[PDB]
């Protein structure tokens, strides 16, 4: 779950410093203490920061954390490729009565240089429609760093139901690529003016749009 | 010198049950409380449950309340999680985590995790759908076509174009595990717009695990 709000992706070059923010409310960050977890790809999470600003022994002084009101912050100086990971912000929520975490922030130590994502949105096929199914297909390719945000529009209304999207994996050109599928009924497809796939890479967004006729 | 080790991960059908164990060593197990945290594939961490140091006091996420059941045997240094009526949503890696609440809440030592895959789905061949020409004013530019491979299990399928004759401009994407628990992927290939008029394009989709091979022609729209 993503009870807490973290930024999906942050990026820096080796030797630099980054800050990851965590947005909450009174019930969670407001009155209770925050912790930071480093999940290296494939391996389990590890305790990085606890009690807002405390490091376990063996965790280096490059890592530190801060908090005020309904937001907290993780600082990393002396960036190295080893730190490249998914970072999680964790605290207590008293109004949900549950231990809660942020959606997680993927860190991309910049070795090679950035690339802007190419989006290709094929629509439901005549064939598929006749089969009483409808899949919008959004193919995203040739981007770096390997972390995108994918959003779907029914006309201009946001859609998060019937959406499945890949984790970015580098193809034969050492560049990341991912895919997103929106599952609709034929009725949903035909009962809207247009559908759009919005891919948000770094500060930018590329949108592709498709018309039934 | 100190560690937690999860076991009893498995595949179970919808409405099924399963018992996860977590072996601990290097400390007085009953001196600390424990916690189950799960990570759905390609999603964020989610707290599931926790248990007291005495071993008698149990708390649960509203998602798993009354279906899951934390427990521990301090004589044998083991945590457990009995999971009943498991549904698709429960599929994740489950990590047993030592819980420390001195000043605030933090989990100070995790296990390697263990996978639980609720599956209603067995071995199924794919449906193969014809991708649009996308002659949407690309004009002189690269125009690309492809094939949708939908609802096949287990992995993998292989895609070739004109029996492997065409490979320059081909891009085949990783599959997605759907909410159905069913794999789907696409393979797209860019050949010149002008060529479409007089060049045939057919994707060959072979699913070894269901021994399904499909050849599917793809050419404009009406």
């Amino acid at each position: 779950q993503s009870v807490l709000t973290q930024p999906p992706s942050v990026s820096a070059a080796p030797g630099q410093k980054v800050t990851i923010s965590c947005s909450g409310s009174s019930s969670n960050i407001g009155n209770h203490y925050v912790s930071w977890y480093q999940q290296l790809p494939g391996t389990a999470p590890k305790l990085l920061i606890y009690d807002n600003s405390e490091r376990p022994s063996g965790i280096p002084d490059r890592f530190s954390g801060s908090k005020s009101g309904t937001s907290a912050t993780l600082g990393i100086t002396g960036l190295q490729t080893g730190d490249e990971a998914d970072y999680y912000c964790g605290t207590w929520d008293s109004s949900l009565s549950a231990l809660v975490f942020g959606g997680g922030t993927k860190l991309t130590v910049l070795g090679q240089p950035k690339a802007a994502p190419s989006v290709t949105l094929f629509p439901p096929s005549s064939e598929e429609l006749q089969a009483n199914k409808a899949t919008l297909v959004c193919l995203i390719s040739d981007f770096y760093p390997g972390a995108v945000t994918v959003a779907w529009k029914a006309d201009s209304s946001p859609v998060k139901a019937g959406v499945e999207t890949t984790t970015p994996s580098k193809q034969s050109n050492n560049k990341y690529a991912a895919s997103s599928y929106l599952s609709l009924t034929p009725e949903q497809w035909k009962s809207h003016r247009s559908y759009s796939c919005q891919v948000t890479h770094e500060g930018s967004t590329v949108e592709k749009t498709v018309a039934p006729t | 010198e100190v560690q937690l080790l999860e076991s009893g991960g498995g595949l179970v059908q919808p409405g099924g049950s399963l018992r996860l164990s977590c072996a601990a060593s290097g400390f007085t197990f009953s001196s600390y409380a424990m916690s189950w945290v799960r990570q759905a594939p390609g999603k964020g961490l989610e707290w599931v449950s926790a248990i007291s140091g005495s071993g008698g006091s149990t708390y649960y996420a509203d998602s798993v309340k009354g279906r899951f059941t934390i427990s521990r045997d301090n004589s044998k240094n083991t945590l457990y999680l009995q999971m009943n009526s498991l549904r698709a949503e429960d599929t994740a890696v489950y990590y047993c985590a030592r819980l420390r609440a001195d000043l605030g809440l933090y989990m100070d030592l995790w296990g390697r995790g263990t996978l639980v895959t609720v599956s209603s789905a067995s071995t199924k061949g794919p449906s193969v759908f014809p991708l649009a020409p996308s002659s949407k004013s690309t004009s002189g530019g690269t125009a690309a076509l492809g094939c949708l491979v939908k609802d096949y299990f287990p992995e993998p399928v292989t895609v070739s174009w004109n029996s492997g004759a065409l490979t320059s401009g081909v891009h085949t994407f990783p599959a997605v595990l759907q909410s159905s628990g069913l794999y789907s992927l696409s393979s797209v290939v860019t050949v010149p717009s002008s060529s479409l008029g007089t060049q045939t394009y057919i994707c060959n989709v072979n699913h070894k695990p269901s021994n399904t091979k499909v050849d599917k022609r793809v050419e404009p729209k009406s």
